[PDB]
């Protein structure tokens, strides 16, 4: 409808989101799952790791 | 970097499409993260831990 924004940002923009989609959510899978790792790994103390940087 | 609420329109037609390739990028970044941490999943998954 626009006349600058064509289909080409429209494409772009679209398929971007589309990526944004897929892989927020296999973070969140991880994520859940690490999480009560996470609270495990409080009770070892592991629960910072090693971060010196 | 102050608000984008004044400039609605203007700054998410740039700054909106701009949000979601970095956001591409980082959510990319957090997986790698996570893939280390794929390791002490496993050791929960195959040592049966649940």
């Amino acid at each position: 409808m626009d006349s600058a924004i064509s289909k080409e940002d429209e494409e772009r923009y679209q398929k971007l989101v589309t990526e944004n989609e897929q892989l927020q959510r296999l973070i969140t899978q991880k994520e859940e799952k690490i999480r009560v790792l996470r609270q495990r790994l409080v009770e070892r103390g592991d629960a910072k790791g090693t971060e010196l940087n | 970097g102050p608000l984008g609420s004044r400039r609605f329109v203007v700054d998410d037609r740039r700054e909106l499409q701009y949000r979601v390739e970095v956001q591409n990028r980082v959510y990319k970044k957090e997986i790698q993260a996570l893939d280390a941490e794929i390791r002490k999943l496993e050791r929960l998954l195959e040592s049966g831990l649940t």
